[PDB]
RNA sequence: AAACUCCAGUUGACACAAAAUAGACUACGAAAGUGGCUUUAACAUAUCUGAACACACAAUAGCUAAGACCCAAACUGGGAUUAGAUACCCCACUAUGCUUAGCCCUAAACCUCAACAGUUAAAUCAACAAAACUGCUCGCCAGAACACUACGAGCCACAGCUUAAAACUCAAA
């Protein structure tokens, strides 16, 4: 008989979900990047719930940030102004 | 878990602890003395050792250290 | 002896041409422009040329010998500096008991590769202890009292006789 | 291997800025480093103000510099910087791009 | 094709000689390496 | 202390309304966590107390996502009885 | 209430101290532990098991020396409360927490689950904890208490640590 099924991967599976930054290059020296990624007014870094980012790229931000805040590329305090008016890609809002 | 026992050996360590301190000065006598014992009893013992083999005295140069002086 | 910083990395020592490029590329390509871990395999190329019959194989006991051997010399060279690194005084001590054990079973399976790894190597292979017991202070004075006292009679019974 | 040297120097006219660049690059060299590529990012306002060799800072001129050099030269190297009066801060890095960009499949 | 590329980059290195005109050639140029993310997952450049 | 001033924490009051840009700032600092820093720091938290703590606000969080997702899928059955009487 | 007024506020200069956010992550290391930045070394083993004592390690506390000293703080003073309060509350200040070189070798050192290999079929299975087992090896256990004790031995430890009993007693634990 040809119509019993035949041992096959799922076709219609679909390609697992990318975070926004996955094959993209993290670097120290990209502070407008980075600032992307950090409270407005405090400068604090967004966890993941906020910045959506998966756990790789989580940490590569995180390391990037220190790096640049320590090496004189970031401030710590605030994010620079000159990158306030960038794309907004995290999930907070402080109704402001 | 038996709490119990965790109470009564609570109870006998401080219990024990009090009388270490009572008679501290008395335990410092007896473990001086013991000790004293303890390195004359060395020396008997390696006295016989060469006294056996044939030995009238040690062997020359030898000096039997006091290994249990602090 | 470490190999000579000029020498080329084992990854770039059979590309063809490699003898027909700038000095620039060369020291680019050189152990001078490196981590230590390159010197490292170079000197477990060197070993393996010198010692083991077929070098290819790197699955022999010999090889797996000469590879433990390069860390352990790279581990006492790292502890000679960081006295206090316990970790890697940890690792230098596992390291000598697992080439100890490899030795003994190439000693028991191949008598002539287990003396071309020994001499190649400079290693000296000895047996383990039979009792493994405290010498304190008082076993040690008996036991040297002892030897004395034998030395004593053995002079007296050569007077004698 | 390969380094990126993040140079944060003084607010300098032309020819001072070029000298400390020359005279660094020559420290670079002289350690054993074949520079490769010097990138000038710019003068900017520092993020925070910094003080070196007895003098307070909020405006420098950002430059990269890529090497390669040996291992022992990084450590010289990074005592040279701190005795450069024209150099408000200095950094020594492994160079990014030699850092491997692995490839990921995914959220699992 | 390692040695290759690296034969040809070389010819672009900071030696002795040509430091004070790549000197001065830096101080007469402008590298930029900022640039962000959008929230489909582009890049917008500068 | 060597940061540019005026930046950090800073809000601007739109027509007057001093009050509404207070309670502005006041949302953005504890959404930012920096009052319950700043109420935590008052005394020292023992190392293990901490790790008690966040552990236990890390397992409640997850038990009550979990539970409200629950409640929300078994939510779609609840409406107007379609065989009533059967 | 004491205390300080060489006090307090803004600004500037300014650590041998400890390291917001990330971390709602669950990673590294044999374990202990490890969460600021950079660089250099660097994380044993291509059968498994294998030690109270051998060989290396081991939080906190503690002991020797020198050094640093912001903050905290056993002790020690002052203030207040209380029937008493030398505890709890307030203020000040030590050993100590830090560095270097040596010791000490203890923890609810716990996932209270010994290491490797295998199975999910059975009756699943005292109970609870953490689904039930199999093969193999090492370590350990044979009523309670006396007892993290006595004596002996070893130890850089000397009011210390490891090993660790017996007599009397009970019908329980
Ligand atoms: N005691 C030895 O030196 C020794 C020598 C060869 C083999 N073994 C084997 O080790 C096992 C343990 O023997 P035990 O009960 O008499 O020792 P033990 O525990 O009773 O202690 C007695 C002495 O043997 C040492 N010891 C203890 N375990 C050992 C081990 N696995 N290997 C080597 N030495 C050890 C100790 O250092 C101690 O000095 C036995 O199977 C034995 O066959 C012991
Ligand atoms: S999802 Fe692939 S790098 Fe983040
Ligand atoms: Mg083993
Ligand atoms: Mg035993
Ligand atoms: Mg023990
Ligand atoms: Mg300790
Ligand atoms: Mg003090
Ligand atoms: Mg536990
Ligand atoms: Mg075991
Ligand atoms: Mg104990
Ligand atoms: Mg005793
Ligand atoms: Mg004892």
């Amino acid at each position: 008989n040809e119509d019993l099924p035949i041992s096959m991967e799922n076709p219609y599976k679909e390609p697992l979900k990318k975070c926004i930054l996955c094959g993209k290059h993290v670097d120290y020296k990209n502070v407008q990047l980075l600032s992307q990624f950090v409270s407005p007014f405090t400068g604090c870094i967004y966890g993941r719930h906020i910045t959506g980012l998966c756990g790789k790229k989580q940490k590569e931000i995180t390391k990037a940030i220190k790096r640049a805040q320590i090496m004189g590329f970031m401030p710590v305090t605030y994010k620079d102004p000159a990158y306030l008016k960038d794309p907004k890609v995290c999930n907070i809002r402080y109704r402001e | 878990k038996n709490v119990l026992k965790i109470r009564r050996r609570k109870m006998n360590h401080h219990k024990y602890r009090k009388l270490v301190k009572k008679t501290r000065f008395l335990r410092r006598k007896v473990q001086e003395g013991r000790l004293r014992r303890k390195q004359i009893k060395f020396e008997k013992d390696l006295r016989r050792i060469w006294l056996k083999a044939g030995l009238k005295e040690a062997p020359e140069g030898w000096q039997t250290p006091k290994i249990y002086l602090r | 002896d470490d190999p000579p910083p000029s020498t080329l990395l084992k990854d770039y020592q059979n590309v063809p041409g490699i003898e027909k490029v700038d000095d620039v590329v060369k020291r680019l390509l050189s152990l001078e422009m490196a981590n230590k871990k390159e010197m490292l395999k170079i000197k477990q190329e060197q070993f393996m040329k010198k010692i083991v019959a077929n070098p290819e194989d790197t699955r022999s006991l010999e090889a797996r010998i000469i590879a433990l051997s390069v860390k352990i010399r790279s581990y006492e060279e790292h502890l000679e500096k960081h006295r206090k690194d316990k970790a890697h005084k940890r690792y230098l001590l596992m390291s000598i008991d697992q080439r100890k054990k490899m030795l003994k079973n190439l000693r028991n399976t191949n008598y002539d590769v287990f003396e071309k790894i020994c001499w190649g190597l400079g290693i000296e292979y000895t047996f383990p202890p039979l009792y493994y017991r405290r010498a304190h202070r008082r076993f040690v004075t008996k036991k040297a009292l002892c030897i004395r006292v034998f030395q004593e009679t053995q002079k007296l019974k050569k007077r004698r006789r | 291997p390969r380094y990126e040297l993040a140079l944060i120097l003084k607010a300098m006219q032309r020819p001072e800025t070029a000298a400390t660049l020359k005279r660094t690059i020559e420290a670079l060299m002289d350690r054993g480093a074949i520079v490769r590529d010097l990138e000038n990012l710019g003068e900017r306002a520092l993020p925070y103000r910094i003080s070196a060799h007895s003098q307070q800072h909020n405006r420098g001129g950002y430059f990269l510099v890529d090497f390669y050099a040996p291992t022992a030269a990084v450590e010289s190297m990074v005592e040279h910087l701190s005795r450069d009066i024209d150099v408000i801060r200095g950094n020594i890095v492994k160079h990014p791009l030699t850092q491997e960009l692995k490839e990921c499949e995914g959220i699992v | 094709r390692e040695v290759l590329q690296l034969q040809e980059e070389v010819k672009n290195f900071i030696t002795r000689e040509n430091l004070e005109a790549r000197v001065e050639a830096a101080l007469d140029s402008r590298k930029n390496y900022n640039w962000a993310i959008t929230r489909e997952g582009l890049v917008v450049r500068p | 202390a060597k940061h540019l001033k005026f930046i950090a924490r800073t809000v601007m009051v739109q027509e007057g309304n001093v009050e509404s840009a207070y309670r502005t700032l006041n949302r953005i600092l504890t959404m930012d966590g920096l009052i319950e820093d700043i109420k935590h720091r008052r005394y020292y938290e023992k190392p293990c107390r901490r790790r008690q703590r966040e552990s236990y606000e890390r397992c409640r969080r997850i038990y009550n996502m979990e539970m409200a997702r629950k409640i929300n899928f078994l939510m779609r059955k609840n409406r107007a009885d379609p065989w009533q009487g059967c």
